[PDB]
């Protein structure tokens, strides 16, 4: 199931593939989760994150 | 601003 994004936390390597620590909107950050980025239907967050770091 | 949770 797809839900809203509220914020990029962090982002890692893993495997080889990038993943992206998210804070779920409406969710308490307990629920944080580490996804792959091609989970993510998240541009603007990304070229922002990827921006800031 | 969505994503798929695993």
């Amino acid at each position: 199931e797809e839900f809203a994004v509220e914020k990029i936390i962090d982002r890692r390597v893993r495997k080889g593939m990038v993943e992206y620590y998210l804070k779920w909107k409406g969710y308490p950050e307990t629920e944080n989760t580490w996804e792959p980025e091609n989970n993510l239907d998240c541009q603007d967050l990304i070229q922002q994150y990827e921006a800031s770091r | 601003q969505t994503a798929r949770k695993s």
